RNA sequence: AAGAACCUUACCUGGUCUUGACAUCCACGGAAGUUUUCAGAGAUGAGAAUGUGCCUUCGGGAACCGUGAGACAGGUGCUGC
RNA sequence: CCGGCCGGGAACUCAAAGGAGACUGCCAGUGAUAAACUGGAGGAAGGUGGGGAUGACGUCAAGUCAUCAUGGCCCUUACGACCAGGGCUACACACGUGCUACAAUGGCGCAUACAAAGAGAAGCGACCUCGCGAGAGCAAGCGGACCUCAUAAAGUGCGUCGUAGUCCGGAUUGGAGUCUGCAACUCGACUCCAUGAAGUCGGAAUCGCUAGUAAUCGUGGAUCAGAAUGCCACGGUGAAUAC
C-alpha cells in the first residue's frame, strides 16, 4: 500500500509538494486517495522581549507544522520507484512507510 | 557571559559523554533489587565517587550557544530568549512568525 | 524602544524566511547553530564583496547556501576559484555537502543592508554623517524607490552627548502589513564609539 | 458609560416555575457561578414557603417582594458646591431588583441552619412585614421623607 | 425521511437528527431525563419545540461531544432549530423573533500576556 | 466512654469520638473499629459496655497519650542534647523543616514583637 | 529522608576512618565531607567538620549515627 | 531568574595555577586514544600496560597531545550621564 | 461474541486547504440638496461583529556595560584561572504579590456525569503483578488526529455530621519512608502515621472587573535530573450592574 506522510512549516510550499508527489504517482502508475490533511501542530513560545526587568512585556511566537498524507492502496512497480530518488521540494520533510 | 564559564562548560559536555553515557551501568544495573544487594551494591556507590565530580549530566547548566547566558534558555532553539528574538524577527528560525490568536 | 522589527512582522505575509528548511525537534537546535556558524563566518569573510542577505536551505542532508550580493564578480573571483574555496570551508563547519549559488542585484542602492553598510563604511572614514546619510537618501530615490527612511543614532561627529537624526523622502508606512519594506541595521565602530544605522526602504505596495 | 446608551441582555425562564421574576432572584442569590446549587435552594425555599403560607410560589414570592420594595431611594448630588441628600424616584427595573438584594443580604445574616430555611424565613417575615429586609426599606423611606426638602 | 441540523454552542458540537414519529428524545444512547439531570435547564433543548409543537410528532436522535452541560444543551437547542427546516420559512419567521437560530458566538477569551486571567489585572502599589 | 487515658465524648460518631484520644486520628480510628468489628455510623451513647471493652484492648496495641507524649518529648530532648542543627533550631524557637525565616514563621517563632 | 541503597559516606572519609580506627585514637581529622553519614565505627573519634570558614571538632557519640556530619557544624552565625 | 542541593555562581573560606581552562602562530617530543594502580578533600602529582593510522619533500606531513618562548589570551571590574 | 468491534460507508462531527459572507450594501425617518445618525429588513454575524498582533513625533540625560556588541578608564605571581565545602534559603522587625483558610451554597464518604488545549525518543511509559501510599518491578505501544502522561474538577445522586475553634481550618512538630540524583545536614519534592497552631470575614485605607467578562473548579506547557502557591496557555458552571 505505502502510506506516504509529509510535513512542513510553510502552508503554501507543502501544497505543490503534495500536488507533485501525487501527480508523479497517479499519472505514471495509477491509484491515489488524495491529500489527507491531519491536524496542524502549533508549538508556541513566550519569550521576554527586554534584556532586563519588564516582565509584563513579552513577544509570542509559533511554528505551524503542517502535516499531509497521500495513501495509495496498491504496491505498483511504476509508483513505488518514482517515490524514491525523485522527491526534491526543499523545506518539506517526507517519510514513506510501507 | 565569561569565556571561562563558556570554556569550563565544554569540559562538562565532553567529559559527560565519555563516562556516564556508557558507565550508567555502575549506578543503574548494579544498584538494584536482586542478588547483588550485599557487597556488590556497596562497591558500586563506593566506586561511583572514584569518577570525577563532573561527568554527571545534572552538572551541565545548559546555556545559550551564541552568547553563553545561563538563564532564559529554550531547548527547541538552543538559544537565549534575547538571541532567539533577534534571530526570529530577521529570518533565521524557519517558520517562526509572530503568533496571535 | 517601541517599534516592531519590520522584517519580522511580515515574515508570513510579504517577506520570506531566509533560512528555509524543515527539521524535527531533536536536530532543530543544532541545525540552527550551524546555520548561524556559516552566516557569521561568510559575512565577515565576504565584507568587500558586498552581501545583502544569505538564504540557506537543507533538502535531505545537503546545505544549499545562496548569497544575494551587489558585486557578483568579487565573490566568484577568477574562473570561480573563490566559490570552491568557500565551498570547502563552509561544508566543514556546517554539515557534509555544499552548493553555493550567487544571485546578482543590479539595483544595489535599494537593498537596506547595502545602504546601511555604505553609510557605516563612510562614517568610519571621518565623513560628515549628514553628507553620508542625505546622499544615500537622494541616490536611491532617483533610481526607483518610494520611501527610504534612514536613521543614524549615536555619538556622530565626535559629540559629547549622543543624538538620533533621520531624513526620509516619501511613503514609508511601517504599519501597513501588505507593504514590502526592506529594513536593515549596521553598527559603525568609530574612534568615539558605536553609531547605529537603521534603514527602511519602501519599494512596492504589495 | 459616558454616552454609550446600549440595552441589556435577555435572561431565561426557570424550568419548574417558568417565569422571570424569580429567575433574577436565583442570579442575585448565586455565588461562584454555581447556578445548580443556587437554583436548588430557591425551589426548596419557595416549596417550604408555599406549604406554610398556603399560596402558590409566584404570588407568594410577590406578596413578600412588594413589602420590601423601595418607592424612593437617596442619592447625593452637588450642584453649585455643597453636598446634601437628594431623594429620587427609583426606576421600575431596578425597583424589584433592589428589593431582591435586600432579601438575600438579610439571609446571609440570621444564621438559622440552611440557606433554603433562611430565605423561607426571610420571605415569611416579609409577608408579615417584620424581618430585616423590611427594616432596610423602612430606613430608606425615613431618609427620603425626612430629606424631602431637597428636590 | 430524516432531516438534520448541526449546532455548536461554545466548543461543544451537537449533531441532531430528526424524524416524524414518537415524542421521545434519544441522546448518546441515553434518555434525555437521565443524561441532563439537575444542573440548570433540561428544557432548553425543548424550548425550540414549543412555538413549533412536538408532543408526539417528531422523534429526535441526537449525538453530542465537547464542552460541558450548558454548552451541549445550548448546542442541541441550535441544532434542533437548524434541523427544523422541513417547513423551510414558515417556521423560521416565528422562531427567529425569540432568538434561537442565532449561533451566539461568544467563546472564552484567551489569557492576555501580563494580565492574570483575560481581564483581571494583578493589583496596584503606589507607595 | 472512658477508654485509654481520657476519651469521654457523647453525641458523636465512634470514628470521630476516638480522634479525641491523643495518638489516634482519622485513619487509625477506622482501623480500631474495623478490628473490633463495630460500625462507624453508630455513637457511644448507642453502644453497650460489652462492646467498649474490646476498644480498650485495641487502642492498647498502639502507643497513645502519656506513652506517646514522652516518646515525642524524648526525641526532641535528644536532638537538643546532641547539639545538632535541628536541636539548635528547637531551643532557639525557629522552624525546623528548612523553612523560610524572614517574612513568615509566625507559628514557630510566635506573635509579633517590638524593635 | 533519602537513600535506601546503603547509607552514604565518601570513599576518602571511609578509608581515613578505617585507617584511623585500626591504628588508634590520635587527633581531629580534617574532613570537608558534611554530606557523609556517621557509621558505628566512627564512635570515639573527634573528627573536624568544615563549617565553611573553619573546622569544628565533633566528638562522635552513640546517638550520632543516622545523622549526617554537617548537622554538627553550624554554618551561619547569629547574635 | 523559563524553576540556586553540587553545577548555575558572579559572593565568601581555604587550597592552588601563572602564555594559563578557552586562540592562531615560531618549534621540541610524541599517533590519537584506551585499560588500570598509588598519595590527596579535590584540584593535582606519580606511574604501569597496550595501541603505534590516512602521504612520503621522507631534515617532513593534516589533526591531536604535552613542553619553553613571546605577540598575548582573560575580566559578570567601573562608567546606561 | 453485540465495544466503530465489523465489512464497509462519504451524509454528518472533525481535520485541513482554497472560496462565499457584513459593505450603513437595503429600508424608512432626523439632518445642510452633505457627512452622518436613529430605528428597521434580512442575516450565523450589524455598524471598527469578539479577541489578538500592530505602539507616530517624541518624553522620563527611564532600565540594561550582568545577554551580546561597545568607546574610554582600570586589573596582569591578579579584580585572571581550576577545586572541596560554605553562601545566595541567614531573622528583634517592615512592606509587596500570592495561596489556603475562617465553613452548612459547606466538610467527609460511596457512587457516577460531561471538556479543551497541549506534550513525548539517554522519550512519554501502558497492561499486568508487588505495594496502606509516594513508588517498585516486568515491560505493550507512539517521533503520534494511531501509543502514553490522562479517571478532568466543579457538577449531579444518596448517605452522615447540626453551628462547634467544630468531622471547619491543616499550620507545626515527632516518627517511618519514596523517587530523582555521585551526593537530600545546612537546603529538595512527595508519601504514610500521629500531631491539630493562628483564624469565627479583618483598623485607617484600598484593588480589579462592563459578558462567556467577574467569580469559582479542574488541566496543560515552557525552564526542568529533581524542585511552582509563580509565569504562560486551556477549557467547565456562570452571575450582578451600567438611572
Ligand atoms: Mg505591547
Ligand atoms: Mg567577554
Ligand atoms: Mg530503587
Ligand atoms: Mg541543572
Ligand atoms: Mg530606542
Ligand atoms: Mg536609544
Ligand atoms: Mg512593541
Ligand atoms: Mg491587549
Ligand atoms: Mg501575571
Ligand atoms: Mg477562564
Ligand atoms: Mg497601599
Ligand atoms: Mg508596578
Ligand atoms: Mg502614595
Ligand atoms: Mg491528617
Ligand atoms: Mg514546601
Ligand atoms: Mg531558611
Ligand atoms: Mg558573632
Ligand atoms: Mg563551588
Ligand atoms: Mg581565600
Ligand atoms: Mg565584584
Ligand atoms: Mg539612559
Ligand atoms: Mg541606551
Ligand atoms: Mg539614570
Ligand atoms: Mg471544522
Ligand atoms: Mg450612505
Ligand atoms: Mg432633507
Ligand atoms: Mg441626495
Ligand atoms: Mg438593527
Ligand atoms: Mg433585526
Ligand atoms: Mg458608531
Ligand atoms: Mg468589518
Ligand atoms: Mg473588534
Ligand atoms: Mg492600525
Ligand atoms: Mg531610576
Ligand atoms: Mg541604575
Ligand atoms: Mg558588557
Ligand atoms: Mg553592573
Ligand atoms: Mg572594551
Ligand atoms: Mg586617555
Ligand atoms: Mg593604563
Ligand atoms: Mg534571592
Ligand atoms: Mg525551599
Ligand atoms: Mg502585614
Ligand atoms: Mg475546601
Ligand atoms: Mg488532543
Ligand atoms: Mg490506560
Ligand atoms: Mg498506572
Ligand atoms: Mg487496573
Ligand atoms: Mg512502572
Ligand atoms: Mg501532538
Ligand atoms: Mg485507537
Ligand atoms: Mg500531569
Ligand atoms: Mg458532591
Ligand atoms: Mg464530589
Ligand atoms: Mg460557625
Ligand atoms: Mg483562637
Ligand atoms: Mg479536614
Ligand atoms: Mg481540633
Ligand atoms: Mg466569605
Ligand atoms: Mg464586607
Ligand atoms: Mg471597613
Ligand atoms: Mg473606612
Ligand atoms: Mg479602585
Ligand atoms: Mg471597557
Ligand atoms: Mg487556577
Ligand atoms: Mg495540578
Ligand atoms: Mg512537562
Ligand atoms: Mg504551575
Amino acid at each position: 500500500r505505502i502510506r506516504i506522510r509529509l510535513k512542513a512549516f510553510d502552508h503554501r510550499l507543502i501544497d505543490q509538494a503534495t500536488a507533485e508527489i501525487v501527480e508523479t504517482a497517479k499519472r505514471t502508475g495509477a491509484q491515489v486517495r488524495g491529500p489527507i490533511p491531519l491536524p496542524t501542530r502549533k508549538e508556541r513560545f513566550t519569550v521576554l522581549i527586554s534584556p532586563h526587568v519588564n516582565k509584563d512585556a513579552r513577544d509570542q511566537y509559533e511554528i505551524r507544522t503542517h502535516l499531509r498524507l497521500v495513501d495509495i492502496v496498491e504496491p505498483t512497480e511504476k509508483t513505488v520507484d518514482a517515490l524514491m530518488r525523485l522527491d526534491l521540494a526543499a523545506g518539506v520533510d517526507v517519510q514513506i512507510s510501507l | 557571559a565569561k569565556q571561562s564559564m563558556k570554556a569550563r562548560e565544554v569540559k562538562r559536555v565532553a567529559l559527560a559523554d565519555k563516562y556516564f553515557a556508557k558507565r550508567a551501568e555502575l549506578k543503574a544495573i548494579i544498584s538494584d533489587v536482586n542478588a547483588a544487594s550485599d557487597e556488590d551494591r556497596w562497591n558500586a556507590v563506593l566506586k561511583l565517587q572514584t569518577l570525577p565530580r563532573d561527568s554527571s549530566p545534572s552538572r551541565q547548566r545548559n546555556r545559550c550557544r551564541q552568547t553563553g547566558r545561563p538563564h532564559g534558555f529554550l531547548r527547541k532553539f538552543g538559544l537565549s530568549r534575547i538571541k532567539v528574538r533577534e534571530a526570529a524577527m530577521r529570518g533565521e528560525i524557519p517558520g517562526l512568525k509572530k503568533a496571535s490568536w | 524602544g517601541q517599534k516592531v522589527h519590520p522584517n519580522g512582522i511580515r515574515l508570513g505575509i510579504v517577506k520570506p524566511w531566509n533560512s528555509t528548511w524543515f527539521a524535527n525537534t531533536k536536530e532543530f537546535a543544532d541545525n540552527l547553530d550551524s546555520d548561524f556558524k556559516v552566516r557569521q563566518y561568510l559575512t565577515k569573510e565576504l565584507a568587500k564583496a558586498s552581501v545583502s542577505r544569505i538564504v540557506i536551505e537543507r533538502p535531505a542532508k545537503s546545505i544549499r547556501v545562496t548569497i544575494h550580493t551587489a558585486r557578483p564578480g568579487i565573490v566568484i573571483g577568477k574562473k570561480g576559484e573563490d566559490v570552491e574555496k568557500l565551498r570547502k570551508v563552509v561544508a566543514d563547519i556546517a554539515g557534509v555537502p555544499a552548493q553555493i549559488n550567487i544571485a546578482e542585484v543590479r539595483k544595489p542602492e535599494l537593498d537596506a543592508k547595502l545602504v546601511a553598510d555604505s553609510i557605516t563604511s563612510q562614517l568610519e572614514r571621518r565623513v560628515m554623517f549628514r553628507r553620508a546619510m542625505k546622499r544615500a537618501v537622494q541616490n536611491a530615490m532617483r533610481l526607483g524607490a518610494k520611501g527610504i527612511k534612514v536613521e543614524v543614532s549615536g555619538r556622530l561627529g565626535g559629540a559629547e552627548i549622543a543624538r538620533t537624526e533621520w531624513y526620509r523622502e516619501g511613503r514609508v508606512p511601517l504599519h501597513t502589513l501588505r507593504a514590502d519594506i526592506d529594513y536593515n541595521t549596521s553598527e559603525a565602530h568609530t574612534t568615539y564609539g558605536v553609531i547605529g544605522v537603521k534603514v527602511w526602504i519602501f519599494k512596492g505596495e504589495i | 458609560p459616558r454616552r454609550r446608551v446600549i440595552g441589556q441582555r435577555k435572561i431565561l425562564p426557570d424550568p419548574k416555575f417558568g417565569s422571570e421574576l424569580l429567575a433574577k432572584f436565583v442570579n442575585i442569590l448565586m455565588v461562584d457561578g454555581k447556578k445548580s446549587t443556587a437554583e436548588s435552594i430557591v425551589y426548596s425555599a419557595l416549596e417550604t414557603l408555599a406549604q406554610r403560607s398556603g399560596k402558590s410560589e409566584l404570588e407568594a414570592f410577590e406578596v413578600a417582594l412588594e413589602n420590601v420594595r423601595p418607592t424612593v431611594e437617596v442619592k447625593s448630588r452637588r450642584v453649585g458646591g455643597s453636598t446634601y441628600q437628594v431623594p429620587v424616584e427609583v426606576r421600575p427595573v431596578r425597583r424589584n431588583a433592589l428589593a431582591m438584594r435586600w432579601i438575600v443580604e438579610a439571609a446571609r445574616k440570621r444564621g438559622d441552619k440552611s440557606m433554603a430555611l433562611r430565605l423561607a424565613n426571610e420571605l415569611s417575615d416579609a409577608a408579615e412585614n417584620k424581618g430585616t429586609a423590611v427594616k432596610k426599606r423602612e430606613d430608606v423611606h425615613r431618609m427620603a421623607e425626612a430629606n424631602k426638602a431637597f428636590a | 425521511n430524516q432531516y438534520y441540523g448541526t449546532g455548536r454552542r461554545k466548543s461543544s458540537a451537537a449533531r441532531v437528527f430528526i424524524k416524524p414519529g414518537n415524542g421521545k428524545i434519544v441522546i448518546n444512547q441515553r434518555s434525555l431525563e437521565q443524561y441532563f439531570g439537575r444542573e440548570t435547564a433540561r428544557m432548553v433543548v425543548r424550548q425550540p419545540l414549543e412555538l413549533v409543537d412536538m408532543v408526539e410528532k417528531l422523534d429526535l436522535y441526537i449525538t453530542v461531544k465537547g464542552g460541558g452541560i450548558s454548552g451541549q444543551a445550548g448546542a442541541i437547542r441550535h441544532g434542533i432549530t437548524r434541523a427544523l427546516m422541513e417547513y423551510d420559512e414558515s417556521l423560521r419567521s416565528e422562531l427567529r423573533k425569540a432568538g434561537f437560530v442565532t449561533r451566539d458566538a461568544r467563546q472564552v477569551e484567551r489569557k492576555k500576556v501580563g494580565l492574570r486571567k483575560a481581564r483581571r489585572r494583578p493589583q496596584f502599589s503606589k507607595r | 466512654a472512658r477508654i485509654a487515658g481520657i476519651n469521654i465524648p457523647d453525641h458523636k460518631h465512634a470514628v470521630i469520638a476516638l480522634t479525641s484520644i491523643y495518638g489516634v486520628g482519622k485513619t487509625r480510628s477506622k482501623a480500631i473499629l474495623a478490628a473490633a468489628g463495630i460500625a462507624e455510623d453508630v455513637k457511644i451513647s448507642e453502644l453497650s459496655e460489652g462492646q467498649i471493652d474490646t476498644l480498650r484492648d485495641e487502642v492498647a496495641k498502639f502507643v497513645v497519650e502519656g506513652d506517646l507524649r514522652r516518646e515525642i518529648s524524648m526525641s526532641i530532648k535528644r536532638l537538643m542534647d546532641l547539639g545538632c542543627y535541628r536541636g539548635l533550631r528547637h531551643r532557639r524557637g525557629l522552624p525546623v523543616r528548612g523553612q523560610r525565616t524572614k517574612t513568615n514563621a509566625r507559628t514557630r517563632k510566635g506573635p509579633r514583637k517590638p524593635i | 529522608r533519602s537513600l535506601k541503597k546503603g547509607p552514604f559516606i565518601d570513599l576518602h572519609l571511609l578509608k581515613k576512618v578505617e585507617k584511623a580506627v585500626e591504628s588508634g585514637d590520635k587527633k581531629p581529622l580534617r574532613t570537608w565531607s558534611r554530606r557523609s553519614t556517621i557509621f558505628p565505627n566512627m564512635i570515639g573519634l573527634t573528627i573536624a567538620v568544615h563549617n565553611g570558614r573553619q573546622h569544628v571538632p565533633v566528638f562522635v557519640t552513640d546517638e550520632m549515627v543516622g545523622h549526617k556530619l554537617g548537622e554538627f557544624a553550624p554554618t551561619r552565625t547569629y547574635r
